[PDB]
């Protein structure tokens, strides 16, 4: 009897710049009336209601922020994007229980293509007088967000021993950089000689990598 | 109900049609039986196409002052012009994220 | 003016119960329908359950329909989530909202096996520019911060969010690129703090 309405923002991401107009979708996958909400989230903090039943403002919310559509299909606009204004929106059914919202639409900062800058890191010593070894590869400040690192050892390409994190996009030169930390215990780290980082990214015409010999 | 918050009810405006010569002072009472403190009071025109005009609001030619009772408040134009004729009303806004606005029933003058 | 304060959050064990509160100050709070919502780390916003002002209808995401229970005590003015049976995909921030909008500001709840752990803090040495920073390896639960030379080095650096090791610790890397012609002449720490287990490290980072 009960059914979950699934909401489906698109797109993903939109890449613009400051003043620039902004529309985000919202799709109802059935009829939610005009009982659909809009809020904005920056990172650390409470979600803030924008918009309410489709297409009123809430109460201080300025007026580049409007909000149309009915049934299955909503439209948030910002007229002229301020730069408080690049950050994650959510839209939310009040229409019926459960409560839903979708899955978010994140407004970035549009950049030129920025290709990283790659360093590799090996473990300190004092990692290794513990039991263990990381490996750390970072790539430093680029866009787009996109961006491929393959782990090597003695060129074999790893699977399933990195894991990697990413940054939010840098408030003065609009990039990402992002850190991909290999673990193995010590016993396999000197089992093998040649640690290698390859990054590929659309600024990079060919992969890139950076390396060394265990022991220097 | 649908909604999860307690209803409210719509402030009342009095008298349903006022008559005063030019010249004097008219007054009609909102009576608004508030439930929080997170309100504010409007007092509208509506013209004969029923466009809104906020006349004055409360808090901060046209008055509106809050009575000690706690319920009441007076919505006095002083020295009527006549083409002051028409329709005047009342309407109270939540001050919450997501507000709610209720407006009286209709008065004429 | 209006401020919703939750509190409960904390560390607590696969299996077991913890029961959150929203105190609301004000606002009329027996006049507001409240819910909770929660966000996974790195994820999207999560409905969890109302409750009418009346208390006369609760509804609850299928995710924690009987294990979590709302309630509420409009005579002290606080909403409750009582949350048995956790699992650890429940960890989230939880927040707290009326009805009509306002928010809370979350408190994180983290289930969990491990005890709590301050961090290892292990240098990444250096090799135009260089890049340097902190390993903060192997600590529970989340938050650290990390700054450098007390706050007065912040052009350049990057701190990335941490991820969750299979073995249930957390790591986290934090790095600067700076002048290669700065290494000889500037010196570079860590200052990595972890509350819940009183840890305040410095490193010192150098080229090897
Ligand atoms: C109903 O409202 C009255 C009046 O108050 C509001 O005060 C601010 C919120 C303002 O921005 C406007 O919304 C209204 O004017 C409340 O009575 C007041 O109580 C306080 C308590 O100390 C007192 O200082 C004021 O003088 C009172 N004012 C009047 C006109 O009586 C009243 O408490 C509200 N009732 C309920 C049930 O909340």
């Amino acid at each position: 009897s009960t059914g979950e309405i699934v909401l489906t923002q698109s797109p993903a991401t939109l890449s613009l710049s400051p003043g620039e107009r902004a529309t985000l979708s919202c799709r109802a996958s059935q009829s939610v009336s005009s009982y659909l909400a809009w809020y904005q989230q920056k990172p650390g903090q409470a979600p803030r209601l924008l918009i309410y039943d489709a297409s009123n403002r809430a109460t201080g919310i300025p007026a580049r922020f409007s909000g149309s559509g009915s049934g299955t299909d909503f439209t948030l606009t910002i007229s002229s994007l301020e730069p408080e204004d690049f950050a994650v929106y959510y839209c939310q059914q009040s229409s019926n229980w459960p409560r839903t919202f979708g899955q978010g639409t994140k407004v970035e900062i549009k950049r030129t293509v920025a290709a990283p800058s790659v360093f590799i890191f090996p473990p300190s010593d004092e990692q290794l007088k513990s039991g263990t070894a990381s490996v750390v590869c970072l790539l430093n400040n680029f866009y787009p967000r996109e961006a491929k690192v393959q782990w090597k050892v003695d060129n074999a390409l790893q699977s399933g021993n990195s894991q990697e994190s990413v940054t939010e996009q840098d408030s003065k030169d609009s990039t990402y950089s992002l850190s991909s930390t290999l673990t193995l215990s010590k016993a396999d780290y000197e089992k093998h000689k040649v640690y290698a980082c390859e990054v590929t990214h659309q600024g990079l015409s060919s992969p890139v990598t950076k390396s060394f010999n265990r022991g220097e | 109900l649908d909604s999860p918050d307690r209803p409210w009810n719509p402030p009342t405006f009095s008298p349903a049609l006022l008559v005063v010569t030019e010249g004097d002072n008219a007054t009609f009472t909102c009576s608004f039986s508030n439930t929080s403190e997170s309100f504010v009071l409007n007092w509208y025109r509506m013209s004969p196409s029923n466009q809104t005009d906020k006349l004055a609001a409360f808090p901060e030619r046209f008055r509106v002052t809050q009575l000690p009772n706690g319920r009441d408040f007076h919505m006095s134009v002083v020295r009527a012009r006549r083409n002051d004729s028409g329709t005047y009303l009342c309407g109270a806004i939540s001050l919450a994220p997501k507000a709610q606005i209720k407006e009286s029933l209709r008065a004429e003058l | 003016q209006v401020q919703l304060v939750e509190s409960g959050g904390g560390v607590v064990q696969p299996g077991r119960s913890l029961r959150l509160d929203c105190k609301a100050s004000g606002i009329t709070f027996s006049n507001s329908g409240m819910h909770w919502v929660r966000q996974a780390p790195g994820k999207g916003l999560e409905w969890v359950a109302v409750i009418w002002y009346d208390g006369s209808k609760r509804y609850y995401a299928d995710s924690v329909k009987g294990r979590f229970t709302i309630s509420r005590d409009n005579s002290k003015n606080t909403l409750f989530l009582q949350m048995n049976s956790l699992r650890a995909e429940d960890t989230a921030v939880y927040y707290c909202a009326t009805n009509d909008d306002y928010w809370g500001q979350g408190t994180l709840v983290t289930v969990s096996s491990a005890s709590t752990k301050g961090p290892s803090v292990f240098p990444l040495a250096p090799c135009s520019t260089a890049a340097l920073g902190c390993l903060v390896k192997d600590y529970f639960p989340e938050p650290v911060t990390v700054s450098w030379n007390s706050g007065a080095l912040t052009s350049g650096v990057h701190t990335f969010p941490a991820v969750l090791q299979s073995s249930g610790l957390y790591s986290l890397s934090s790095v600067v690129t700076v002048p290669s012609s700065s290494l000889g002449t500037k010196t570079y720490t860590c200052n990595v703090d972890h509350k819940p287990s009183n840890t305040k490290v410095d490193k010192r980072v150098e080229s090897k």
